[PDB]
């Protein structure tokens, strides 16, 4: 009955597109702590109240494996890590002979006298400097042991920022005007796919840049029951990330006490390395229960037979790999730890202060993480002590080869990617384009 | 009634309630207070280029507005025909049973055509008939 | 009047000339031409950051009107009724006596709870009424 | 009728069509996808600058109309007389005749004290009268 | 335009991570570059060049 | 031809250690200054 167009604005329709985002961050320390690697000196601030509208009647299909807002996390950090420490100590004319013996007790460690030549403040006098490091740090070459540094390899060296914090705070991600992140607060995934109650947020969760292989540190906690995040799964060659129901505390400490040793290459620049280690030689000792442990992996075997067939023969430990890639590498109080993922898989099962279980601890200085071909950075030793107040906030598997059918599908963690561990992250996050104009017809129009 | 808190409900309860889906559009919780000395950093960046699309969504649509005399309000409507071969269903129909979500996957193919008709019976015919029509 | 020059003259004064405020507030004396060979100094980035805060104080404003029926002038009324319990002066008194100065610092309170009741009043409501009103 | 396709016809058929030129003119043809990893390059920061002045150019004018209560659409006439010293053609002459292109070369001198007349009779003095005659 | 100069790879470290490559070993005869062209095509061209 | 082999001292993947190197490249990149030709 005479149908007229009639124009609307504001309506409540979106499209499925990705957008630059932008930071989300509360004061953190604000007087001693000002900038820390991520959230630097001016970051983005967050809002306290967010928008928790929840919208009923909406079954949009959220793509986990295929977000977008995954791919902007992981150029952000790298992008991030080079800028921090660019105006920092070039460690190029550093790197020079080295010949060593090992301790002054015959292995009762995993540290050694190394003698070089160093540049001091004037350019034209050279002084032959002693300085500590870790293991691995160097490489055989050649009564003496002569040897070289790994970096003059691959990639220029330079010295870490002094007093900033390489430990993650709550970065939330804010989505810009005419558009929204889509909150899917739902409690079973299988893999992407509709959701059941969509909600609408431009703000989204505490989110910690997590810095670590095999195991996850931060984040999101789905409960009453452990959510199997499946980018794929029926073919067992692609990774496959499991996030937990409840979380599993895990200690970190490092009783290496190192004093502060300053050389200076050439004009102005100062380079801070391990002094003396102060009292008996031990490993960094990260620690866990064995109990709590032994209950989360109750579920993780029970889920896994109804995913993958029957009782079928599932069980090995972490395959070939650099240290970096097969132990649990992650940042605490300042240096990396290098910890054995052996005493784990030595559980084989098919049928569904506290205890003291550790790990073959392992320290590392020289550190190019993500394989930086470009520029290399030194971790600095962290004078004293070494806490972690950290947790378990999921895990990473892999694949058993390409067996056809059989009743052996052993699996280990070989899970090499650092997108797929904030995939246990931006799950819930889908973002959309807003889309105001409307078009619809009803009886009624203009006149003069 | 919330930012998009009328999409689920039907168009016109939709309709209902399409102020906030402008109003939290722009300047709500997403424009803050917007806070080494320089501000060259990753954040900055992101910041800025991120303003640059947020007011482009908001241009494209604000520039149809003012150039169909529906600048003034949300909702105006038009001196143009709808050609039932669009779309066949009742105007009371869609608006309490197919929503304003699965209707602009309706139009969306003709929506630039109905753009092109919008100009001309609206402005391009009626503005222009004033030239003569305002002084008689 | 001059940029700003009714703000010491009386509320009744100051919307008797309030356009220059609006006119010079975007491309006056701050506009300019905007004119090694690089414009990536340290002038280049403040000028540009600096421009995107200009629209934004605009644009907040500029979306208001849109969205109250008044964006087509400088002053228009709207269907909102007053609530004695914000302001118990008289409409003629604040006019020659307290000024805009500081009738900005009386209203700035509930100005959020204003807002909120003028968009719908006069467009969720009269706006919305046109639907059905519109063909009869 | 095409991106400027009315500039060479008369002022009559230049007005006949000029929705088009005000259409292609923010996003056409130029606004696009705007798609080492890095978008920091000479392409990204040559596209940002050029739109603060693609926004600039458009903002100038679209203030001027808000102001003069031609907001709401394309063509919209005033309160405002022709001073004959201004120009001494008639109405209908310039229309099939000069043209557009040389009629903007003829006004521009005095453009600015047009613009100065155009905000006091069709808004400082004609909805600054409504104050008191909305009422009666 | 062709170069019959025919060259291997020849990577020489310059301190820490950088790598300086330059021309190897020449395979075969010693040759100029030799682009080529033709020559009544450009005469041709050159017919009305003179002529303008 | 108009290749000259040219002997000159580089700095290795060790600082400290040098290593004199033989390489080709064509005319006009090096220009003279001084039994063996010695130039810059
Ligand atoms: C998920 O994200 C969270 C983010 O919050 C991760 O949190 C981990 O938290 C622990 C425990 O706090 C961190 O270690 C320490 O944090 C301390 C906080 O110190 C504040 O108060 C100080 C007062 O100083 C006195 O008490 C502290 C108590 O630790 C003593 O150490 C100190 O000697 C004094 O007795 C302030 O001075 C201080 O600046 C803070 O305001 C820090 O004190 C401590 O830092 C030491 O080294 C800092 C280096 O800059 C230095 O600035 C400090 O002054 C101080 O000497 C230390 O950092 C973990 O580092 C942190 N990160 C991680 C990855 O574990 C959480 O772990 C994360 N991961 C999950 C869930 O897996
Ligand atoms: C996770 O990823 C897997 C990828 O494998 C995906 O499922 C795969 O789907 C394809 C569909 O074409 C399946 O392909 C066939 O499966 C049958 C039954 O076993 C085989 O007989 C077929 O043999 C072919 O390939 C052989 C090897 O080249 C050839 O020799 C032969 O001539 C045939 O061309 C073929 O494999 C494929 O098997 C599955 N993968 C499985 C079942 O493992 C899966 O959809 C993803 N899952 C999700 C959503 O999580
Ligand atoms: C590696 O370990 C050796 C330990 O043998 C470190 O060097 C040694 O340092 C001691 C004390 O600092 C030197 O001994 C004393 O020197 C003083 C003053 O010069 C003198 O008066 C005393 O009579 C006594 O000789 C000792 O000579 C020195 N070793 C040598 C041969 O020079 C070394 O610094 C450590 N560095 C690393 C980690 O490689
Ligand atoms: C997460 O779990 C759900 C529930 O199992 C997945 O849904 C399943 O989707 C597949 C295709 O993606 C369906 O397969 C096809 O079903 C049709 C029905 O006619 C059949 O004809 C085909 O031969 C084929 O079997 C499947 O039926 C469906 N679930 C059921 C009821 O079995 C969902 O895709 C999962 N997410 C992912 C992708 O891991
Ligand atoms: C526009 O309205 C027309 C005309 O009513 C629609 O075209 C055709 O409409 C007939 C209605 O009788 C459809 O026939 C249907 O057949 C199905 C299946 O056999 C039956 O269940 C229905 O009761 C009905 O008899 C016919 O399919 C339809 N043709 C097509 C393919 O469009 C027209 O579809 C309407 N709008 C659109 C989407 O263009
Ligand atoms: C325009 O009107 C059409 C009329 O149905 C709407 O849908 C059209 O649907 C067909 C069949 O689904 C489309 O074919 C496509 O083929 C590609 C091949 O890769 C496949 O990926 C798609 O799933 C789909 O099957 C066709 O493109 C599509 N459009 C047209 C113009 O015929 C369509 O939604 C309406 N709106 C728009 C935005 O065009
Ligand atoms: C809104 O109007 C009301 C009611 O007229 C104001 O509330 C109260 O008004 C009385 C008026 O008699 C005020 O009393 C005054 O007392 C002072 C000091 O003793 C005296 O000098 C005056 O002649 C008058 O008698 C009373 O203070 C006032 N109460 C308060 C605290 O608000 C009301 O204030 C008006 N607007 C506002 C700001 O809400
Ligand atoms: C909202 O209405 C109130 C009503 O008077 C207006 O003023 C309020 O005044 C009191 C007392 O001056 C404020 O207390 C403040 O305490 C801080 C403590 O640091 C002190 O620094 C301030 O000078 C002041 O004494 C109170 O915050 C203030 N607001 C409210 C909501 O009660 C106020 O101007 C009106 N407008 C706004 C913008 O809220
Ligand atoms: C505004 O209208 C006036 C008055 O009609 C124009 O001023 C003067 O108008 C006379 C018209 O008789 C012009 O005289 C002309 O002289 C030429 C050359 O001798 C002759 O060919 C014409 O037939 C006519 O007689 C006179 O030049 C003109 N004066 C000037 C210098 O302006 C006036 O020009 C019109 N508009 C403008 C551009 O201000
Ligand atoms: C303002 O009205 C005048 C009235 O004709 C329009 O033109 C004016 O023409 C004279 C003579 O052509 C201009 O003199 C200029 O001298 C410079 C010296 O370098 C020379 O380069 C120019 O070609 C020209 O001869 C005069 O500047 C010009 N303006 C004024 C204000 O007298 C003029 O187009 C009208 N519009 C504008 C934008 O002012
Ligand atoms: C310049 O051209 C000369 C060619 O004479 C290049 O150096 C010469 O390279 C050959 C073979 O690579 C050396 O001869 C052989 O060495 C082996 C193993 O060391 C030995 O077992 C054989 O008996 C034989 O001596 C030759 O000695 C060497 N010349 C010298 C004097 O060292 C040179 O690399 C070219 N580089 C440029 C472009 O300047
Ligand atoms: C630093 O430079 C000194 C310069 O004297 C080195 O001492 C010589 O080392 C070489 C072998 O590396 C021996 O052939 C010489 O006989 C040494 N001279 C003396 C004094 O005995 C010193 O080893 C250099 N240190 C490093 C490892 O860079
Ligand atoms: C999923 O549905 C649930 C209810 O079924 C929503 O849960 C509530 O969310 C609000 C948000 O403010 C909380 O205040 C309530 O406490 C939640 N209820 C509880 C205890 O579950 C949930 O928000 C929905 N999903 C999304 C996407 O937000
Ligand atoms: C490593 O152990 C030593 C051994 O106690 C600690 O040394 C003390 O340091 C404080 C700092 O001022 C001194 O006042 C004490 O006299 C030191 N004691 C002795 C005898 O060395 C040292 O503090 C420990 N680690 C760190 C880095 O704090
Ligand atoms: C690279 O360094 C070596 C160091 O031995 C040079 O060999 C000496 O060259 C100089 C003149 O340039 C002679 O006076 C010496 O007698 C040479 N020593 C020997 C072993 O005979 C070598 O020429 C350097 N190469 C260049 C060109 O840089
Ligand atoms: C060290 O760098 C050199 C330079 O090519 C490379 O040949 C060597 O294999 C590297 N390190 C190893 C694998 O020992
Ligand atoms: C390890 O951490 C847990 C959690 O605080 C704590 O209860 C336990 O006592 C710690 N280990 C030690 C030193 O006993
Ligand atoms: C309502 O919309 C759905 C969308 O598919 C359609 O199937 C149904 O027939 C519609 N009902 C009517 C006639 O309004």
């Amino acid at each position: 009955a005479k149908k007229w167009v009639t124009v609307y604005y504001g309506v409540p329709v979106w499209k499925e597109a990705t957008t630059t985002l932008f930071c989300a961050s509360d004061a953190k320390a604000y007087d001693t702590e000002v900038h820390n690697v991520w959230a630097t000196h001016a970051c983005v601030p967050t809002d306290p109240n967010p928008q928790e509208i929840v919208l009923g009647n909406v079954t949009e299909n959220f793509n986990m494996w295929k977000n977008n807002m995954v791919e902007q996390m992981h150029e952000d950090i790298i992008s991030l890590w080079d800028q921090s420490l660019k105006p920092c100590v070039k460690l190029t004319p550093l790197c020079v002979t080295l010949n060593c013996n090992n301790v002054n007790t015959n292995n009762t460690g995993e540290m050694k006298n190394c003698s070089f030549n160093v540049t001091t403040s004037i350019r034209d006098k050279i002084k032959k400097e002693y300085a500590l490091f870790y293991k691995l740090d160097v490489v055989p070459l050649e009564n003496i042991t002569n040897y070289r540094l790994i970096n003059c390899n691959t990639s220029v060296i330079t010295q870490a920022c002094p007093k900033v914090s390489f430990e993650p705070i709550p970065i939330h991600y804010c989505a810009p005007a005419g558009f929204a992140i889509l909150k899917c607060n739902s409690k079973t995934f299988n893999g992407s796919g509709p959701c059941t109650n969509v909600s609408t947020v431009q703000c989204t969760h505490g989110i910690r840049p997590v810095v670590s292989t095999q195991l996850l540190l931060n984040g999101s906690l789905a409960e009453e029951e452990i959510v199997i995040r499946s980018e794929n799964i029926t073919d067992n060659a692609k990774t496959i990330i499991v996030q937990l129901n409840e979380a599993v505390e895990i200690n970190c400490t490092r009783p290496n006490n190192n004093t502060r040793k300053s050389i200076h290459i050439g004009p102005g620049r100062a380079f801070y390395a391990t002094g003396d280690i102060i009292g008996n030689i031990r490993q960094a000792h990260c620690n866990i229960s064995k109990a709590r442990w032994n209950e989360t992996l109750g579920q993780i075997v029970a889920k896994l037979e109804e995913q993958f067939p029957n009782k079928t023969i599932i069980f090995n430990h972490s395959s070939g790999g650099d240290p970096e890639i097969v132990t649990h590498s992650f940042n605490c109080g300042g240096e990396f730890f290098y910890c054995n993922t052996t005493p784990l898989f030595n559980s084989t099962w098919n049928n569904t202060g506290e205890q003291n279980i550790t790990l073959q601890c392992r320290i590392k200085q020289i550190i190019n993480m993500w394989q930086g071909v470009g520029k290399a950075m030194y971790a600095p030793p962290i004078r004293g002590q070494i806490r972690c107040s950290s947790n378990i906030t999921g895990l990473l598997l892999t694949r058993d080869g390409g067996r056809d059918q059989n009743g052996t599908e052993t699996f280990r963690p070989g899970g090499g990617n650092m997108r797929d561990n904030w995939r246990s992250e931006l799950y819930k996050y889908k973002v959309v384009k807003i889309e105001p104009l409307g078009i619809a017809p009803t009886a009624c129009k203009r006149r003069v | 009634l919330g930012f998009l808190g009328a999409a689920g409900s039907t168009m016109g309860a939709a309709s209902m309630a399409l102020t906030v889906q402008a109003r939290l559009l722009l300047s709500g919780i997403v424009q803050q207070q917007n806070n080494h000395m320089l501000q060259l950093t990753v954040w900055g960046i992101k910041q800025l280029q991120a303003r640059v699309l947020a007011v482009e969504r908001y241009l494209r649509d604000q520039q149809l507005l003012g150039i169909w005399g529906c600048s003034g309000k949300i909702i105006c409507c038009t001196n143009v025909p709808w050609n039932d071969s669009w779309s066949n269903k009742t105007i009371n129909e869609i608006w309490d049973n197919m929503t304003w979500m699965q209707w602009e996957k309706e139009i969306d193919n003709y929506t630039q055509h109905i753009y092109t008709l919008l100009e001309v019976s609206q402005i391009q015919q009626e503005k222009n008939e004033q030239e003569l029509l305002e002084l008689d």
